[PDB]
């Protein structure tokens, strides 16, 4: 046993490592950046029929224009989502005008490192955050998606995948991806690919799907609307 | 090993592994170059990208008008370092109404950074900085390490293979201080090729520049706006 | 310093609180202490521990405290820690009297209490305390009333119980002899006498090697009682007597 | 109050009324306002008695502290400069205005004022407190560079008479101290021994 | 900063060591004993002392609390200057609060449950001594003992450190309900000549007494007179 | 028992089985580190302090080596053991001694400042986060009643005023010279106080000194201020002293 | 084990953490003073380890106070941090007291904050020695030097570093009492030569100030002539 | 209120009148305001009573255990330095005016002691309302080095003259004489005041008084 503080002789530190790691306990996250928008997809992982699939809530929305998908403990990214939508919120009430995805995640990302046990106060956060995230939106840069691990290391990415399927999925999304891909191109993919690494039979109640566009503010696909997808698929 | 987890344990050796084992945080960063002539001081970073449809990390930050960086080692304590740095020389300006010094700025990093390897439960920074700025005594490049130290330079290279970046730039230095901007940062990229493996070369995607000097404030290219500098690398 | 800490409030592999169980082992060790609810009253009888032939006799008991006007309690496990938590039972119902001016429910104050007990076992890096308590009172919402707490923070409501020394051996007597809804005072006061009997089994029972409490209701107002020596031998006569009929 | 302090070649002189009064009474007759600092270094006191002697005392602690770890004896300036912070930080909530006089080795004999506010300056002879007022010009006419310690010893004494017969809140015996080199020698003029003056009857 | 950790915890069998390690040099330290007679109490405690070249007269270990309140030790001597000068602030405390002396019960209620926060407070040991303390109030002298853990008790007579066991025995076959102060000071001198070793003198030995009058030291000239006969 | 360990008892202040504190017991090794003794004497007159002075580098200012200290004008200190913890010990004594004559309006008396200081060192051996000073104070001063004194603190948090005392190196050995030649004096008190500490010092430590081997410090009843004599004030007593 | 902790004494009644400290110090390279008849002259042999830095880059020498010098050895960002508390000091004494600090004091200060972190498992010991020069007409020259232990003394000669020994023994053969600081910077130049152990570490600068009656009681860098005159002598000496 | 001191040749005597007022009624006939500070010192008190009162007990309290500590008798010094401080600190808040005296081994001193924190080393001092008519007594009679008798005589003469002249003052005049040898507290030292007698007998017997409601509560 050693602090939470401790950097390993390769200078990385245990903790970060170590919930680095945690991610890969996680279900499966999917995002894409298109010219036409961002999309998000996400395996729910239903370990009961009993358990109410609505109740699992994977991909959320900070602001209008920005949705965010996590992997790994959920419990944890309550904090960081909460953190995100005071952010977007307290820039609005600043300077009356949208905040940036780009700024969003920096903003989060600033937490990552913010734990210890003999600098802070009486009792703040013992260890890092064990949650991977793809905030998705758009802004006057138009469509982004960025990507943000427990290191505070946040980055744009055209495709990404989280969590435990992602060597598998990422590899997928090299494959099908192209720079002057559709929205809806981009949503089939992302769903044949959730399909291939999912264990379960996929199917309209065990993922979720959002999208932001230019036109058209954060949406949660309907049952519904996630069905008329999946035939296809 | 009863010596290495803690930054307050000195080693029988006089050494203190926690500071050391930092500053291997930042020889795996990717490679960053700094070098000055007598009108400017310019800074060249290779940009390592997770996935090939990632864009590449952000290397060169802004610091002021006069003064930008480059860093390699944890992302979260570089930001963390450059955050402290804008802020004093936002408080500099509204005091002085005048730009903080370079080596005035550096001694403050100094001295915040070694707080921290003095105390139990704290760690040092993992980071290393390359600074460029430009001031009344002229164009400066300095870098910051871990341990707290720093050091005034003709030019450096940090991060992973940039003992070749420093061996091309012992061989050429002496040209340096009277290299016009352009022969100034072809000689950048030259340093930081020599860190790469055979097979690849600089693109618009790998590569991100700073440059301040005399005539211009900091100012950072990036992606096509790049290409100006590394066609005639002939 | 992380070398030094012994780290008190932690889980161990099976989900347990190795310093609560360690308490619990030495209030296993301590008197015996029990507690028997009765129709028109309640009372404590414990073992004492000083009786050396030296020792002075200055208070009205050794193990038995007055909590309020209506509660009183005994102890069994470390004495010091135990005079830090009767000290502040008594606070805690001083302050619900100032706040509301009526006397602290019985369970209320108990509840209070192991509220305190349970922050030791959850945070602060402390060793808890090493005390169960027996609790007996009359409030004005279930009457006379019997409480048990330990070192965990949990506590429970009893007809009859004990804690220390041979509780187990002390239990079983309880169960087998305990008349539900049918107890007088002088039938609970009998039944301890025997149980003490038989669990302090080294040696022979005696009025200075035990302490005797009641707490009952008279004329609209509670009374709280430690028995005199002449009574408590009396009542361990009246048992021999008893024990002289059991054949024929 | 009439206080005063005077350099001469080697040492100072100090001098002080002795009245302490609240309001038109006078609560005390015989005050004793030059109190010392250290070994050769003294203040006189005006303004606020519980206010002069709070700080006197506090400033006396800290020199004394200082001078043992320097392990020299302090300089008239150190005490002067202990005195300014203090009056100067608390300038507020102190009613307070100080002469501070002494002897050290380095600097030899030396008055510095620090006045309410909590200024500091040097000066060849300084008066404060209230009955200062009526002998500036007595002072101004009669300094004389290069006075002798026995010729500075007459000049507090006659400007602390001629202040004291006109101010009613000054009075009752003077007292004087000389400081040099070889140490501090008090003394009490009364009575028939302060300076006089005729009333100019017609 | 301080370290907030318990040092004094549980073992498996519900034992507290770092208690019974302090019990252990109590039980290492000078003899003391004190007697409660009928109109007064006795404490009386050894010297450690070697060497003629200490001044036997500047430290003591029978103190003063209050005028009618006093005390002696076996154990570390500094960690009894702690509980002396807690001890004295306490009396005060109360003092001015209820304008009566505190009684000593009270005092030594209050002193113990010092103790017992050493048992538990953060980044400490526990008091490395056991306390005799007497006193007189209500018409009616008082001897108590406080140990490492806070626990306290009352005595008509005991003994502590060095060969306490032979000491308590000693003191149950020669102490008496109706003994006088005066009887109870020479029966005190020869619980310590029991374990003495050196030959006595007034000079290494310490003696305080506590009745009607108030608690204070034997001087040096009436220790040697109880002395002569022993 | 019998050198028993449990724990973290040899590493903090904590009981050992046997009751003992082995760091507290460590830091009395640590007086020892410094090579150092040092002696005090008291008799009706005087007090006197005597310390070896040790140079051994030629590039030293030899007057800035020092172990004797003016605590007030009146008080004077040997300092035994490892310096810097010496130095901050001499600082807080200082500190305390100013303190109470601010307070109280009179000079603290030396057995209250030695008490004060041992009060200090206690809580260093209760509390586990900080080490013990490993460093020996003897106090001298004259008090009004009593005559001359002579205080001694340790790391233990012990102190005891004495007739005669040492810290250090040779302590024990200068506890038997001091031992055997009081005995002998009538009302077993010290006369020639500056004699008997240089003798001792001489015999534990078998040199006969040159006058600027040692260091002496006095005060006496005619001349209360702490008093260091210069080459020639111990010259004159080592020649007084060479010819009997 | 028995070496991990300031706050722990080993059962001989070392501290370890501290003698550890002290091997930082003599792992660096050798840092010199010598008072004189007229002030106090600073010399370190300052080892380049690359081509790519700027002349004067790491400085070992600074000015503490208008009138105070200070010269360090081993771990530089220590001793940078404790040139700061130096600093600070000096410049509260001026605030509070009115006055220039007397260097001892200066020095016994500094030297009480070093000894606070030699106490506590909650800090660790500084890793550097450093000496303070000062000049004054009234306090003559003065020459101080600190230890990581937090000991403090004067000195007429001093060496601190990994030849601190060969340093000594040619500062011994010096009659320093009587010579001036213009003689003495010639000598330190030469000294630092002859410990420099040319084989094993390559190339090195020489650092030089001084604070002295030349100067004004100012401590200053040497001036760059008569640095390079003292390089010559020294360099053409060794021969 | 009137209180004084004086130094004679062998100590100090204290003294003080009796009266408590609230407003310009007499609350109390017979308050005592001669307070203990340690055996060998005393302190009269003028002002507010509730704070002479608390302040003169809290620095008694803090004397004793530095007596305790020190094994010595304390200081009049002491004492002083501890109250003043203490005012200062206030700021004239705590409305106590003292008269401090005793003997120790420098021998007697006495002090007068303000509200604000300043204090007066003399050899006779008076405090309270009456304070000049006491003083005057004092500045007409005051000798050095008088005799105990002597002394006694002049302070009690003096509280009589502000008993007499200031309606703030009244009732018996307390002394407190304090040598080397000797504590004699004095209370009351003279009764120079006495109120008359009662002409007519106002005995109301049983059933005057018209009752409404009784409950008789037995006790053990
Ligand atoms: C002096 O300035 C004199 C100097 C002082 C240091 C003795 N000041 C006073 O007498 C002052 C009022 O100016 N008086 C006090 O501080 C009151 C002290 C006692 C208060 C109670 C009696 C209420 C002159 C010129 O002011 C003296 O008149
Ligand atoms: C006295 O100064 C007298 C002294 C006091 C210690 C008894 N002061 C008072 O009586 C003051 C004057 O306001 N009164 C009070 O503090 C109110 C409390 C009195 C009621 C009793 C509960 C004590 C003289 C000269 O002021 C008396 O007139
Ligand atoms: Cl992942
Ligand atoms: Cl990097
Ligand atoms: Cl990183
Ligand atoms: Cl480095
Ligand atoms: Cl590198
Ligand atoms: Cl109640
Ligand atoms: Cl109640
Ligand atoms: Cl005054
Ligand atoms: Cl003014
Ligand atoms: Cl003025
Ligand atoms: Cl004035
Ligand atoms: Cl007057
Ligand atoms: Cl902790
Ligand atoms: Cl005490
Ligand atoms: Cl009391
Ligand atoms: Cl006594
Ligand atoms: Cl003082
Ligand atoms: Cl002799
Ligand atoms: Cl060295
Ligand atoms: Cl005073
Ligand atoms: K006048
Ligand atoms: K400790
Ligand atoms: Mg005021």
């Amino acid at each position: 046993d050693r602090g939470v503080n401790t950097f390993s002789p390769e200078g990385r530190l245990f903790q970060v490592e170590y919930a680095i790691e945690a991610i890969k306990l996680g279900s499966t996250a999917i995002g894409i950046q298109t010219s036409e928008g961002v999309c998000l997809a996400v395996e729910k992982r239903i370990t009961s029929p009993l358990m109410e699939p609505s109740s699992i809530e994977k991909i959320v929305e900070i602001d209008a224009h920005i949705g965010c998908a996590m992997s790994g403990l959920i419990a944890d990214a309550k904090t960081l989502i909460d953190k995100a939508r005071v952010e977007t919120q307290n820039h609005w009430f600043t300077y009356n005008e949208t905040m940036t995805v780009e700024s969003v995640t920096q903003a989060v990302s600033n937490l990552a490192l913010q734990f210890g046990e003999e600098d802070a106060d009486p009792g703040a956060m013992s260890r890092p955050f064990g949650v991977a995230l793809l905030f998705g939106g758009v802004d006057e840069k138009g469509p982004q998606l960025f990507h943000m691990d427990p290191s505070g290391t946040f980055v744009q990415c055209d495709a990404r995948a989280i969590g435990s399927a992602s060597e598998g999925a990422q590899s997928s999304l090299q494959e099908v991806y192209h720079k002057s891909m559709t929205l809806k191109e981009a949503i089939k993919s992302s769903l044949i690919i959730l399909k291939q690494v999912m264990e379960e039979k996929l199917n309209a109640t065990n993922i979720e799907l959002a999208t932001v566009q230019p036109g058209q503010n954060f949406h949660m696909f309907t049952k519904e609307e996630l069905e008329e997808v999946i035939k296809d698929i | 090993n009863q010596y290495d987890n803690d930054v307050t344990v000195w080693s029988p050796q006089g050494r203190i592994h926690q500071i050391e084992y930092a500053m291997e945080a930042v020889k795996q960063g990717s490679a960053t170059v700094g070098l000055k002539s007598k009108t400017h001081a310019v800074l060249v970073a290779l940009k390592r990208a997770q996935s090939e449809l990632a864009a590449h990390q952000k290397k060169i930050l802004h610091v002021d008008n006069h003064i930008g960086i480059s860093i390699a080692g944890l992302t979260a304590d570089a930001r963390l370092l450059c955050n402290f740095m804008r802020q004093e020389c936002l408080d500099s300006r509204f005091v002085f109404d005048r730009p903080l010094p370079v080596s005035r700025l550096v001694s403050l990093i100094g001295s915040k950074t070694q707080i921290p390897t003095q105390r139990y439960g704290r760690r040092p920074y993992g980071v290393g900085l390359l600074i460029a700025g430009y001031d009344d005594m002229g164009p400066h490049i300095f870098q910051t390490c871990p341990s707290a130290n720093y050091f005034d330079c003709r030019a450096m290279s940090i991060g992973a293979r940039s003992q070749s970046a420093r061996t091309y730039l012992e061989r050429h230095m002496s040209e340096f201080m009277e290299c016009n901007l352009n022969e100034l940062v072809k000689h950048g990229l030259r340093a930081l090729r020599e860190t790469l493996p055979a097979e690849q070369d600089l693109t618009t995607k790998n590569v991100s520049i700073g440059i301040v000097g005399k005539d211009l404030e900091f100012t950072i290219y990036d992606d096509d706006d790049v290409s100006p500098f590394l066609e005639g690398l002939e | 310093s992380r070398r030094y800490d012994s780290r008190t409030t932690i889980f161990s592999p099976e989900g347990r609180l190795y310093q609560v169980e360690y308490a619990m082992e030495a209030i296993g060790h301590a008197g015996t202490c029990l507690g028997i609810l009765a129709n028109d009253g309640v009372l404590l009888a414990a073992e004492r521990r000083n009786i050396h032939k030296l020792l002075d006799e200055v208070f009205f008991s050794e193990k038995i405290y007055k909590l309020n006007e209506d509660m009183a309690c005994s102890v069994a496990g470390i004495t010091s820690d135990a005079n830090v938590l009767t000290n502040e039972l008594r606070l805690i119902a001083q302050r619900y009297l100032l706040q509301y001016q009526e006397p602290i429910p019985c369970e209320q104050l108990v509840t209070a209490l192991c509220d305190i007990k349970q922050a030791y076992t959850q945070f602060g890096g402390k060793r808890p305390f090493g005390v169960s308590l027996l609790y007996i009172g009359w409030d004005k919402h279930y009457g006379f009333q019997l409480y048990q707490s330990d070192p965990s923070g949990n506590y429970g409501g009893w007809k009859a119980t004990c804690i220390g020394n041979n509780s187990a051996a002390a239990v079983s007597m309880l169960k087998q002899d305990y008349k539900e809804g049918e107890m007088t005072l002088k039938s609970a006061l009998a039944l301890a006498i025997k149980v003490l009997n038989k669990t302090m089994d080294v040696s022979k029972l005696s009025a200075e090697k035990v302490e005797i409490a009641t707490l009952t209701r008279e004329n609209g107002k509670t009374v709280i009682r430690v028995l005199k020596q002449k009574e408590v031998e009396q009542l361990i006569k009246k048992h021999e007597e008893e024990e002289a009929k059991a054949e024929r | 109050t009439t206080i005063m302090a005077v350099q001469f070649d080697g040492g100072v002189v100090l001098g002080a009324d002795s009245r302490t009064t609240t309001g038109s009474y006078i609560a005390n007759r015989v005050t004793d306002k030059l109190t010392p600092i250290h070994d050769r270094i003294f203040c006189c006191r005006s303004g606020s008695a519980a206010d002069t002697q709070a700080v006197a005392d506090a400033v006396t602690y800290q020199l004394g502290f200082h001078s043992i770890e320097l392990n020299e004896p302090p300089l008239v300036h150190t005490a002067a400069s202990l005195f300014k912070e203090m009056c100067y930080r608390y300038r507020e909530d102190l009613m307070a205005g100080i002469i501070i006089a002494g002897w050290d080795p380095q600097e030899g004999g030396q008055v510095y004022s620090v006045p309410m506010g909590g200024m500091m300056v040097r000066q060849s002879f300084a008066i404060g407190g209230s009955g200062s007022s009526y002998i500036y010009g007595y002072v101004d006419a009669t300094y004389r560079e290069g006075m002798t310690k026995e010729e500075c010893l007459q000049f507090t004494a006659n400007a602390l008479a001629l202040a004291m017969e006109r101010d009613g809140s000054s009075g009752g015996v003077i007292r004087l101290a000389a400081i040099a080199e070889s140490g501090v020698e008090r003394q009490v003029l009364l009575g028939d021994q302060i300076p006089k003056f005729a009333v100019a009857t017609l | 900063r301080g370290y907030s950790f318990s040092l004094t915890t549980f073992s498996p069998s519900g034992k507290l060591v770092q208690i019974e390690y302090a019990l252990a040099a109590v039980a290492g330290g000078a003899p003391s004993v004190g007697i409660k007679a009928a109109n007064g109490v006795v404490l009386a405690t050894e010297k450690k002392q070697k060497s003629i070249l200490y001044d036997e007269r500047s430290v003591h270990k029978v103190e003063p609390i209050t005028k009618h309140i006093g005390l002696v030790y076996s154990g570390m001597g500094p960690d009894y200057r702690v509980l002396v000068h807690r001890a004295r602030k306490l009396a005060q405390q109360y003092y001015l609060v209820y304008q009566e002396p505190i009684p000593t019960a009270q005092l030594v209620q209050r002193v113990a449950s010092v103790m017992q926060e050493y048992t538990q407070s953060g980044g400490v040991r526990p008091f490395g001594v056991s306390l005799l303390i007497c006193g007189w109030n209500e018409g009616r002298p008082y001897l108590f003992q406080s140990d490492p853990s806070g626990a306290y008790f009352a005595w008509k007579a005991t003994a502590m450190g060095k060969n306490y066991v032979n000491g308590k025995t000693f003191l149950e076959k020669r102490y008496n309900e109706d003994l006088e102060l005066e009887d109870a000071i020479h029966t005190a001198i020869l619980t310590l000549k029991e374990s003495f070793e050196g030959q006595m003198t007034e000079d290494n030995i310490e003696v305080g007494i506590c009745n009607e009058a108030g608690f204070r030291r034997l001087t040096p000239t009436e220790v040697k007179d109880y002395l002569a006969a022993i | 028992s019998r050198g028993s360990s449990a724990g973290f008892d040899r590493h903090i202040t904590i009981f050992s089985p046997e009751g003992r504190l082995y760091q507290v017991e460590y830091a009395f090794k640590a007086i020892n580190q410094g090579g150092l003794t040092s002696v005090a004497v008291r008799g009706k007159d005087c007090a006197v302090i005597v310390t070896q002075k040790k140079v051994p580098d030629k590039l030293l200012d030899s007057s800035t080596v020092t172990h004797l200290f003016k605590i007030t004008e009146n008080i004077g200190c040997v300092m035994t053991g490892m310096t810097a913890d010496s130095r901050s010990q001499v600082q807080r004594a200082r500190y305390e001694a100013a303190n109470w004559k601010y307070k109280y309006g009179y000079e603290i008396p030396v057995d209250m400042l030695c008490k004060r200081i041992a009060d200090i060192s206690q809580v260093y051996t209760q509390n586990a986060e900080m080490r013990p000073l490993g460093c020996c104070m003897i106090l001298i001063g004259i008090d009004e009643e009593q005559g001359p004194q002579v205080y001694k603190c340790d790391p233990a948090g012990y102190y005891c005023g004495f007739k005669a005392t040492a810290a250090g190196v040779k302590q024990t050995e200068s506890t038997s010279f001091l031992e055997k030649k009081v005995k002998k004096k009538f009302d077993w008190t010290f006369e020639q106080t500056v004699e008997t500490a240089i003798t001792c010092l001489s015999t534990v430590l078998s040199i006969d000194f040159k006058p600027s081997e040692i260091e002496v410090g006095v005060v006496t009843v005619e001349n209360p201020k702490f008093r260091i004599l210069t080459e020639a004030e111990i010259d004159a007593h080592l020649v007084a002293l060479a010819e009997r | 084990g028995y070496d991990l902790s300031a706050s722990t004494f080993s059962p001989d009644g070392r501290v370890f953490q501290v003698e550890y400290a002290m091997k930082a110090v003599e792992n660096s390279s050798t840092a010199i003073g010598i008072r004189c008849k007229d002030g106090v002259v600073f010399g370190v042999e300052k080892l380049v380890l690359s081509k790519l830095y700027e002349e004067g880059s790491n400085k070992r020498l600074f000015n503490v106070d208008r009138h105070v010098g200070m010269a360090v050895a081993g771990l530089l960002a220590d001793a940078r941090s404790l040139a700061d508390i130096a600093r600070e000091e000096a410049s509260n004494f001026r605030s509070n007291f009115g006055y220039n600090i007397p260097l001892k004091h200066l020095a016994d200060r500094v030297a009480m904050y070093v000894h606070a972190y030699t106490l506590y498992s909650a800090v660790r010991p500084f890793g550097c020695s450093f000496m303070l020069g000062s000049y004054s007409v009234n306090d003559g020259a003065q020459l101080y030097m600190i230890d990581p232990s937090g000991v403090s003394y004067g000195y007429w000669g001093c060496a601190i570093g990994k030849a601190r020994q060969a340093a000594k023994t040619e500062i011994e053969k010096l009659q320093m009492k009587e010579m001036t600081c213009r003689d003495i910077v010639k000598e330190v130049a030469k000294i630092i030569y002859i410990v420099h152990d040319e084989v094993k570490d390559k190339a090195f600068e020489l650092e030089l100030s001084w604070v002295g009656e030349l100067t004004n009681g100012r401590h200053e860098i040497v001036p760059k002539d008569i640095r390079e005159e003292a390089e010559k002598y020294a360099k053409e000496s060794l021969k | 209120t009137t209180i004084a001191g004086v130094v004679y040749k062998d100590g100090i005597v204290l003294g003080a009148d009796t009266r408590a007022t609230e407003g310009m009624v007499v609350a109390d006939k017979n308050c005592s305001k001669i307070h203990f500070i340690s055996p060998n010192i005393y302190c009269c008190g003028a002002g507010t009573a509730a704070d002479t009162d608390m302040t003169t007990q809290l620095i008694s309290s803090n004397l004793e255990l530095h007596s305790l500590s020190t094994g010595r008798l304390p200081r009049v010094v002491t004492a002083n330095r501890m109250l003043k401080q203490m005012l200062f600190r206030y700021q004239g808040y705590i409305g106590a005016a003292l008269v401090l005296g005793g003997v120790d081994v420098t021998g007697p001193h006495l002090y007068s002691i303000y509200p604000h924190g300043s204090t007066d080393k003399l050899p006779y001092v008076t405090m309270g309302s009456g304070s000049l008519a006491a003083m005057a007594v004092f500045e007409d009679k005051f000798r050095p080095d008088m005799e105990e008798e002597e002394a006694k005589n002049l302070v009690s003469e003096a509280i009589a003259a502000g008993i007499f002249n200031d309606l703030g003052s009244g009732s018996n005049i307390d002394l407190c004489v304090i040598s080397k040898n000797k504590l004699d507290f004095l209370r009351p030292y003279t009764v120079p005041n006495k109120k008359g007698t009662r002409l007519g007998r106002y005995r109301c017997e049983k059933g005057t008084t018209a009752v409404l409601t009784e409950k008789i509560t037995p006790l053990e």
